């Protein structure tokens, strides 16, 4: 027979009690196979409402510590003339390279951002990296 | 069901209602399990569990479904709107 | 119990 | 009248891969022109009504 | 654990505020 | 005497295995990544049931984490070669417009079936009027994208959950997944992951058929000598 | 040693981009329908630009030519909605071939 009360339960739970009952001469083909792997959730029919109030969602913004860096460059700079590849996975652009170098330098054991920036820049230009400020 | 001619509407619902079936839990199949107090829109149902021989003691439509389900002994009282839908 | 008038054949019979 | 042919067999699959579609002559048609359209494009009156 | 697991900060990319033409004169 | 047999040996044997058709081999969350199958739709956008399978936002556009995507997909792709093994009727449903010749390939090219096309009212709660009597509907349908072209879930998703047919469904941020039996958080979008979609369901129906064809001949010969 | 997903997260293109807004990208034209060219940049949408009319002969199916993204993806919430309008096509300005 079979039961289309899709908002009760599950298709297994409305299935399993069907045959449990009698109803359900045979159970269908894919009964077997859901009982051995199940999903990870019951698909089970459940109303979205909207949130009031103080309820507000878990997601939290995704940030790194380099997002400091990257903000900092791209305001002093500008996005840089080498147009990002985002096909490349191993793509790195002109501040990537910064970052890595601002990094590197970080673990030499600068304390100042400003100084540290201010070195992070000049090695750069030393190695042929065209770094035309804003200005 | 809905049909001009009674004999369609009987037909149509009898023919529907099979293909919308519930599966419910009885306590040693004579009973629900648990007391069930519930409002349905403006419909009060106060379900309590009973033992061995005490009967229907409901309203006459709980007790033709009841009889339906397989239910012996329940009591039951209907509140506010007495509507047969809800 | 109520017995609906059971239809017939297929009128229609396409 | 030109009556169809059964479209599944005993063990009741059907024989298209459009038959869910209800229309899987037409949509089989649809498709094959889409198709043609395709590789046309990756490769690059009055008596007739 | 592991250090590649985003981190909790302001949004640093966050554009100053928009100010009028005489915002800060009398 | 024979046919109990025939069916333990042939029907329940691959239930006794974890991954009979060893689909975790055909993907890794490296090959996920690759796809953009993580590139979900902005944060405005997010369905609230989508929320425990997102990782986060960045710049305000949801990341769907792939940590839960390779588990999830894992599950569907085994459904899936367990339901071809077993003979059963697949059909693929989607309204993407820009993958509908795609889809109706990949279903034509693994003996399967696809709906691409407006669905009609009734198609599977009112199939015996349809199509016929003695109508099969379809074992296990597959949602390439869950939503129509209006942003509202399939209504085949509904009927699907009616007629107590399992659905397997890539749900992307601002999908719908609480009737999706194997739901698969991942982009739907983008043509890569797409592309790998139709590559690993057309792969694992492939993949169970020819295991199918393997286990009977090999029950067959024994059986003669 | 099997890359975690945060880490493939950190480290790829696009996380090391940050704001997409005027930011030069490179795509690729995958489909043509008259003068308008369907390019993909590496977002989850692809942008829509004119045939440019100084050499619009140039531009065809494959082409690899330069964009300046303006928005991953164009949304809007409108009154009385409840859910952001989405047009799923991204915003970008088409400003010539890429020449190697
Ligand atoms: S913005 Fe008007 S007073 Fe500052
Ligand atoms: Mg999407």
């Amino acid at each position: 027979a079979g039961s289309r009360l899709e908002t009760v339960g599950s298709i297994f739970s409305r299935t399993r009690d069907l045959v449990r009952a009698g109803v359900l001469k045979e159970k269908p083909l894919w009964f077997d196979v859901y009982d051995a792997f199940p999903p990870l959730r019951e698909p089970v029919f459940q109303r979205p409402r909207v949130r009031y109030g103080k309820a507000k969602a878990p997601i939290q913004d995704i940030w790194y510590h380099e997002d400091r860096i990257r903000a900092k460059f791209y305001s002093v700079y500008g996005s840089g003339q080498r147009a990002f590849d985002l096909f490349n996975p191993n793509f790195k652009s002109t501040c990537q390279r910064f970052v890595e170098k601002y990094t590197e330098l970080q673990k030499l054991g600068e304390t100042d951002e400003e100084k540290l920036f201010v070195e992070t820049g000049k090695a750069l230009l030393a190695e042929g990296v065209i770094l035309r400020r804003v200005g | 069901g809905k049909a001009t001619d009674r004999m369609d509407a009987f037909r149509k619902a009898k023919n529907r209602a099979v293909h919308h079936l519930h599966y419910i839990e009885r306590y040693e199949d004579h009973t629900i399990f648990h007391d069930i107090s519930l409002r349905f829109k403006r419909t009060h149902i106060k379900m309590k569990k009973q033992p061995k021989g005490y009967g229907l003691r409901c309203h006459r439509a709980i007790i033709t479904i009841c009889r339906l389900i397989g239910i012996k002994d329940m009591y039951a009282k209907v509140s506010g709107s007495i509507n047969m839908l809800s | 119990a109520f017995v609906i008038p059971k239809k017939n054949v297929p009128t229609s019979k396409r | 009248p030109r009556q169809r042919a059964i479209q599944w067999g005993e063990d009741g699959r059907p024989f298209h891969y459009l038959f869910y579609t209800g229309k899987q002559s037409y949509y089989s048609l649809m498709h094959d022109v889409y198709g043609m359209l395709l590789n046309l494009e990756k490769h690059q009156v009055i008596g007739s009504r | 654990s592991n250090e590649d697991l985003p981190i909790s900060m302001e949004n640093p990319y966050k554009e100053p505020l928009k100010k009028c033409i005489l915002c800060g004169k009398h | 005497e024979d046919s109990t047999d025939f069916n333990d040996k042939i029907l329940n044997e691959p239930l006794k295995h974890s991954d009979f058709f060893n689909v975790k081999e055909l993907f890794s969350v490296r090959s996920l990544f690759d796809a953009r199958v993580h590139l979900g739709h902005k944060a405005g956008c997010r369905h609230r049931f989508m929320e425990p399978y997102i990782f986060g936002s960045r710049l305000d556009h949801d990341i769907i984490d792939l940590e839960q995507t390779a588990t999830h997909l894992q599950l569907a792709l085994n459904f899936t070669a367990h339901m071809a093994y077993r003979k059963g009727i697949i059909l693929f449903i989607s309204r993407n417009r820009q993958f509908s010749y795609l889809i109706e390939n990949m279903a034509r090219d693994c003996g399967e079936y696809a709906h691409t096309r407006y669905f009609r009212g009734g198609m599977l709660t009112n199939a015996r009027l349809l199509f016929g009597p003695t109508v099969r509907l379809p074992d296990l349908i597959i949602f390439l994208h869950t939503l129509n072209n209006i942003f509202e879930p399939h209504v085949a998703v509904r009927d699907a959950a009616k007629m107590n047919i399992p659905t397997v469904g890539i749900v992307d941020t601002n999908c719908n997944p609480c009737l999706i039996t194997y739901p698969v958080p991942g982009n739907d979008d983008s043509p890569l992951a797409v592309h790998l979609y139709c590559r690993l369901f057309q792969t694992a129906i492939t993949r169970a058929k020819e295991k199918r064809q393997q286990v009977e001949a090999l029950y067959r010969l024994q059986g003669q000598k | 040693n099997v890359e975690s997903f945060a880490s493939m997260l950190r480290h790829s293109p696009l996380t090391q981009m940050g704001p997409a807004k005027d930011k030069l990208v490179i795509g690729r034209i995958f489909h043509i329908v008259e003068n308008d060219l369907y390019i993909d940049f590496g977002g989850k949408f692809h942008c829509v630009c004119r045939r440019p009319e100084v050499d619009g002969e140039k531009y065809q199916k494959g082409t690899r030519v330069r964009l300046r993204l303006l928005d991953l993806e164009l949304t809007s919430r409108f009154l009385g909605a409840t859910t952001d309008t989405t047009v799923l096509e991204a915003n970008a300005v088409l400003l010539g071939i890429q020449e190697s």
